[PDB]
C-alpha cells in the first residue's frame, strides 16, 4: 500500500544492483520461475514485498527498478546475465560513451543531452504506482557517470518532487581498487551538491569491503563479484526492514525521523557482525548475545572509523530469527560497561529494535552458508566525519597545483566551483564537528 | 446553571476522559443503557450540566471526542461504558497525526475546524444557555496540543463572552517515547495564556514520580494514571456537579480564583492518595485529609508551595463530615502558616462541603490551588525546549511546514516573560 522505486547508475550501481535482485528473489522465496502459492497470480499482493514488485497477470513480479551506463558494458551483462527474462522489453538505459573519470562529462556535457529520457522513464515507471515513498538510488563517488550524473538526478528529481524523500546508497572508493586518481575531485564535486537534495545517504567503503573479504573470507582476489555479493547482502539486510514485512523503521520518511537530526547530518554509519567465512562446515555454535557484542567492534562497520572518540545520535538495530528480547535488554545492560560507548545530552536514547521471524537468507553457491540469526545497528555517529577529513586531505593536496584542472573547467565548470565545494564541505566537517 | 460542552482530543484526551466519564456517571448514578438507577434528587439536581434528555427523556452526556489517528474510534467503543456517547460526534481523521505541528495547526485539521465547529453548535442549539467548555488534551502532538489551541482560538472567536477551561498533561522524559514534546508543549502554552480562562496543569513528572516512589508500581501505564486523573478531575467538578454553600460556578471560580490577567494555571490536588483498590478502604479520618491536602507529594506539579506563595486557595470536601471541624483546622491552617500566604487578598482560603462520598472512598476532598510553584514547571519546560533549540533538531520539520524561527524565538519570549510574572507577584511585600 505504499509503492517504492530504485534506480541504478553507472558500473558499480548496477553491479549492486544485479547482486541485491537476485537476493530478493530468494528472500521471498521469488525465483525466475517462482510464484509464491499464496498469491492470485493478479496482483497478488500489497504485503510488504509489493514495494517493489508490481507482479503482473502473467504471474511475472517484475521489479520497479531501472540501471544507467553511459557506454554499455555492465548493463548488457545483466541483459545477457541469469534472469534475463526478469526485465521488460529494453526498459533499461544503454548509452553510447562514458564520461570517462570526468565529473564534468557528466554533469555538464553528456547527462545533460540524456537525462530527459532517464526522467521520463522514472515517471512512466512511477505513474503505475501508487503510494510512492521515494526513491533509493545506488551510485558511487568514484567515476564521472555514478557521480555527475547523479548529482544532476539529483536535482532533477528535486525539482520534480520536493515532498518525497530519497535514500541514498553510495561507495566511497579506496585506493586498492582505484580505477582512476580523478575520484576525490568528483566525490567532492558529487557532496557538495548531494545535500541541498539529498535527505539521508548510506555509504559503504570499497576499502571496508575488500578489507572484510580478504580478512574473514578467506578470499585473496576481491573481483567485482565477491565485494559486490557481500554489498548485496548487506543492503538487503538494512532494508529488509521494509522489505520482509512489518516492525520498527516502515518508511523512508521514519528512517529520516529515527536517525538524522540535522538535514546537513544525514550519513548514517552501519555495522554489521555475521561474517560467515565460506562453506566451513563446523566452527562453532553462535549466540545472539555474541552478535551484538560483535555489532560495536570498529573492524566489523561498513566504513572505517573508530567511534570511541564521539558520541552516537540513534543506535537503531534489526534482527532475524530467535526473538530473545531480554538477552537484548542484557545485552544494552552489558555494552553500558562505557568503555566505548556515549550518546548526546540534548535528547534521550532510544534503541528500537524490530524482529523479522526469517532465518538471513544466504548466496546459494556463494562464498557464504547460511545462517540463523543476524543484526545490523545503524549507529549515526558522530565519527563519519573521519572519511570527510581523509577525503578532504587528497582533495587540498591535488588542488595545491591545480592539476587535472583543465579537465574539468574545458567543459562548462568554472574555476570558483571547487573554491566554493571546498568552502562547503569545510562547513559540513564543521557542522559535525561542534556537535557535543 | 446554563450547559456545559465537552471537547476531548487525540489519544490522551479520549481515554483520560472516558474514564472520567466512566466515573462521574457511577458518581451520578446512570447505567450504561441509559437507565435510571439513582435513588435520590440530590443526584439530579444538576445532571444537566451535563447530560442531556434522549427521545426517552433519558439522560445523556454531552462531549465530543476529537483526533485523526482513525483507529480511536473502536477504543471509544470498546470501554465499559464506551458505547455510552451519541453516535454523531465520533468524527475523527483517517491518515495519522504524526506528533508535527502545522499539521494538525496549520497544514490540516484547519479543515476539519468547520466540522468541529459544526457539531459544537449543533449540540449547543439544544442547550437553552451555554455556560463554558472542557477541552481535555496534552501538550504534545498535534490531535492534543495544536488542534486544542486551534479549537480554543475558534470558539473564543466564536463565543467571545462564555467561560474557556481545560486540562493541560504536560509530557515528561520520565515517561515519553517520543520527544518532539518540549516544542508541542511551549507552542502550546503560548496559545494557551493568551487564549483560555483557566487551565489545570495535570503533570506526568510529579505524577510519575508519586506513583513511583510511595505507590511504587512498576510499570506505570495509560490505565493507572488515567484513573487517578479521571478521579482528580471527578472531584474538581464536584463543586458544581454538586449543591454547595460556597455554590460556585466556572464564571465564579474565575473571578474569585484568577489573580492576574495571564496567570490561570491551577495545580489541581487530592489528600487521600488511592490506587486500585477492591475493598471499602483502610479507613482515613479528617486529621488525616487536613494533613495529606496540603503535603509536599500529593499534587501534579513537581513543586514545594514553601518555596513560593499561594495567590489564592480552594478546596471541596467530601462525605459526612464535621463542618465546625473542618472550619477550626483551616483557620488554624491559615494561622500558623502566616508567611506562606499572601497577603494581598485576606479572606481568599475558600471552603466548600459536599454531601455524596467518592464511589470508592469514605471521607476525602479535592485542592484546586493557584500557587507561585508553578514557575518551576514552566522553567522546567522552556529549559528542555531551549536545550532542544540552541542547535536546531527536526526543526526543519516545523519550518518546512509552515512555521518559522521568529515563531519559536517569540514563544521563547512570551514564557519566560511568564515566568518572570510569577516571580514578580511572587516577591510582593507590605
Ligand atoms: C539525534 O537523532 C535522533 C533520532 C531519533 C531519536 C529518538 C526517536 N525519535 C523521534 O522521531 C521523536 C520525535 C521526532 C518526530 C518529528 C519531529 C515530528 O515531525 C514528525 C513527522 C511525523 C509524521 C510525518 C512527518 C513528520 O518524529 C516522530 O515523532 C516520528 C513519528 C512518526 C514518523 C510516525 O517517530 C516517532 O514517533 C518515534 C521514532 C517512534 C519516536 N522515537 C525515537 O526513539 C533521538 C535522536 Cl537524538
Ligand atoms: N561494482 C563495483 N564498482 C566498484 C567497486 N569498487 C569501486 N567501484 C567503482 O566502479 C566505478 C565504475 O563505474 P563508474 O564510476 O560509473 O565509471 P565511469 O567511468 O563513470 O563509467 P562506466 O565505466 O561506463 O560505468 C568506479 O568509479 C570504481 O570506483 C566494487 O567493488 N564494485
Ligand atoms: N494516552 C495517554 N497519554 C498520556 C497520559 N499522560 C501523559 N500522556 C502523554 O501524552 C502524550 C500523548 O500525546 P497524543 O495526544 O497521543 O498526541 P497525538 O499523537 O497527536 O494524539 C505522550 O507523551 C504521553 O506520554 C495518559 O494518561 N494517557
Amino acid at each position: 500500500m505504499r509503492e517504492c522505486i530504485s534506480i541504478h547508475v553507472g558500473q558499480a550501481g548496477v553491479q549492486i544492483g544485479n547482486a541485491c535482485w537476485e537476493l530478493y528473489c530468494l528472500e521471498h522465496g521469488i525465483q525466475p520461475d517462482g510464484q509464491m502459492p499464496s498469491d492470485k497470480t493478479i496482483g497478488g499482493g500489497d504485503d510488504s514485498f509489493n514495494t517493489f514488485f508490481s507482479e503482473t497477470g502473467a504471474g511475472k513480479h517484475v521489479p520497479r527498478a531501472v540501471f544507467v551506463d553511459l557506454e554499455p558494458t555492465v548493463i548488457d551483462e545483466v541483459r545477457t546475465g541469469t534472469y534475463r527474462q526478469l526485465f521488460h522489453p529494453e526498459q533499461l538505459i544503454t548509452g553510447k560513451e562514458d564520461a570517462a573519470n570526468n565529473y564534468a562529462r557528466g554533469h555538464y556535457t553528456i547527462g545533460k543531452e540524456i537525462i530527459d529520457l532517464v526522467l521520463d522513464r522514472i515517471r512512466k515507471l512511477a505513474d503505475q504506482c501508487t503510494g510512492l515513498q521515494g526513491f533509493l538510488v545506488f551510485h558511487s563517488f568514484g567515476g564521472g557517470t555514478g557521480s555527475g550524473f547523479t548529482s544532476l538526478l539529483m536535482e532533477r528529481l528535486s525539482v520534480d518532487y520536493g515532498k518525497k524523500s530519497k535514500l541514498e546508497f553510495s561507495i566511497y572508493p579506496a585506493p586498492q581498487v582505484s580505477t582512476a586518481v580523478v575520484e576525490p575531485y568528483n566525490s567532492i564535486l558529487t557532496t557538495h551538491t548531494t545535500l541541498e537534495h539529498s535527505d539521508c545517504a548510506f555509504m559503504v567503503d570499497n576499502e571496508a569491503i575488500y578489507d572484510i573479504c580478504r580478512r574473514n573470507l578467506d578470499i585473496e582476489r576481491p573481483t567485482y563479484t565477491n565485494l559486490n555479493r557481500l554489498i548485496s547482502q548487506i543492503v538487503s539486510s538494512i532494508t529488509a526492514s521494509l522489505r520482509f514485512d512489518g516492525a520498527l523503521n516502515v518508511d523512508l520518511t521514519e528512517f529520516q525521523t529515527n536517525l538524522v537530526p540535522y538535514p546537513r547530518i544525514h550519513f548514517p554509519l552501519a555495522t554489521y557482525a555475521p561474517v560467515i567465512s565460506a562453506e566451513k562446515a563446523y566452527h562453532e555454535q553462535l549466540s545472539v548475545a555474541e552478535i551484538t557484542n560483535a555489532c560495536f567492534e570498529p573492524a566489523n562497520q561498513m566504513v572505517k572509523c573508530d567511534p570511541r572518540h564521539g558520541k552516537y545520535m540513534a543506535c537503531c538495530l534489526l534482527y532475524r530469527g530467535d526473538v530473545v528480547p531480554k538477552d537484548v535488554n542484557a545485552a544494552i545492560a552489558t555494552i553500558k560497561t562505557k568503555r566505548s560507548i556515549q550518546f548526546v545530552d540534548w535528547c534521550p536514547t532510544g534503541f528500537k529494535v524490530g524482529i523479522n521471524y526469517q532465518p538471513p537468507t544466504v548466496v546459494p553457491g556463494g562464498d557464504l552458508a547460511k545462517v540463523q540469526r543476524a543484526v545490523c545497528m545503524l549507529s549515526n555517529t558522530t565519527a563519519i566525519a573521519e572519511a570527510w577529513a581523509r577525503l578532504d586531505h587528497k582533495f587540498d593536496l591535488m588542488y595545491a597545483k591545480r592539476a587535472f584542472v583543465h579537465w574539468y573547467v574545458g567543459e562548462g565548470m568554472e574555476e570558483g566551483e571547487f573554491s566554493e565545494a571546498r568552502e562547503d564541505m569545510a562547513a559540513l566537517e564543521k557542522d559535525y564537528e561542534e556537535v557535543g | 446553571m446554563r450547559e456545559i460542552v465537552h471537547i476531548q482530543a487525540g489519544q490522551c484526551g479520549n481515554q483520560i476522559g472516558a474514564k472520567f466519564w466512566e466515573v462521574i456517571s457511577d458518581e451520578h448514578g446512570i447505567d450504561p443503557s441509559g437507565n435510571y438507577v439513582g435513588d435520590s434528587d440530590l443526584q439530579l439536581e444538576r445532571i444537566s450540566v451535563y447530560y442531556n434528555e434522549a427521545s426517552s427523556h433519558k439522560y445523556v452526556p454531552r462531549a465530543i471526542l476529537v483526533d485523526l489517528e482513525p483507529g480511536t474510534m473502536d477504543s471509544v467503543r470498546s470501554g465499559a461504558f464506551g458505547h455510552l456517547f451519541r453516535p454523531d460526534n465520533f468524527i475523527f481523521g483517517q491518515s495519522g497525526a504524526g506528533n508535527n505541528w502545522a499539521k494538525g495547526h496549520y497544514t490540516e485539521g484547519a479543515e476539519l475546524v468547520d466540522s468541529v465547529l459544526d457539531v459544537v453548535r449543533k449540540e449547543c442549539e439544544n442547550c437553552d444557555c451555554l455556560q463554558g467548555f472542557q477541552l481535555t488534551h496534552s501538550l504534545g502532538g498535534g490531535t492534543g496540543s495544536g488542534m486544542g489551541t486551534l479549537l480554543i482560538s475558534k470558539v473564543r472567536e466564536e463565543y467571545p463572552d462564555r467561560i474557556m477551561n481545560t486540562f493541560s498533561v504536560v509530557p515528561s522524559p520520565k515517561v515519553s517515547d517520543t520527544v518532539v514534546e518540549p516544542y508541542n508543549a511551549t507552542l502550546s502554552i503560548h496559545q494557551l495564556v493568551e487564549n483560555t480562562d483557566e487551565t489545570y496543569c495535570i503533570d506526568n513528572e510529579a505524577l510519575y514520580d508519586i506513583c513511583f516512589r510511595t505507590l511504587k508500581l512498576a510499570t506505570p501505564t495509560y490505565g493507572d494514571l488515567n484513573h487517578l486523573v479521571s478521579a482528580t478531575m471527578s472531584g474538581v467538578t464536584t463543586s458544581l456537579r454538586f449543591p454547595g454553600q460556597l455554590n460556585a460556578d466556572l464564571r465564579k471560580l474565575a473571578v474569585n480564583m484568577v489573580p492576574f490577567p495571564r496567570l490561570h494555571f491551577f495545580m489541581p490536588g487530592f489528600a487521600p492518595l488511592t490506587a486500585r483498590g477492591s475493598q471499602q478502604y483502610r479507613a482515613l479520618t479528617v486529621p488525616e485529609l487536613t494533613q495529606q491536602m496540603f503535603d509536599a507529594k500529593n499534587m501534579m506539579a513537581a513543586c514545594d508551595p514553601r518555596h513560593g506563595r499561594y495567590l489564592t486557595v480552594a478546596t471541596v470536601f467530601r462525605g459526612r463530615m464535621s463542618m465546625k471541624e473542618v472550619d477550626e483546622q483551616m483557620l488554624a491552617i491559615q494561622s500558623k502558616n502566616s508567611s506562606y500566604f499572601v497577603e494581598w487578598i485576606p479572606n481568599n482560603v475558600k471552603v466548600a462541603v459536599c454531601d455524596i462520598p467518592p464511589r470508592g472512598l469514605k471521607m476525602s476532598s479535592t485542592f484546586i490551588g493557584n500557587s507561585t510553584a508553578i514557575q518551576e514547571l514552566f522553567k522546567r519546560i522552556s529549559e528542555q525546549f531551549t536545550a532542544m533549540f540552541r542547535r536546531k533538531a527536526f526543526l526543519h520539520w516545523y519550518t518546512g511546514e509552515g512555521m518559522d524561527e521568529m515563531e519559536f524565538t517569540e514563544a521563547e519570549s512570551n514564557m519566560n516573560d511568564l515566568v518572570s510574572e510569577y516571580q514578580q507577584y511572587q516577591d510582593a511585600t507590605a
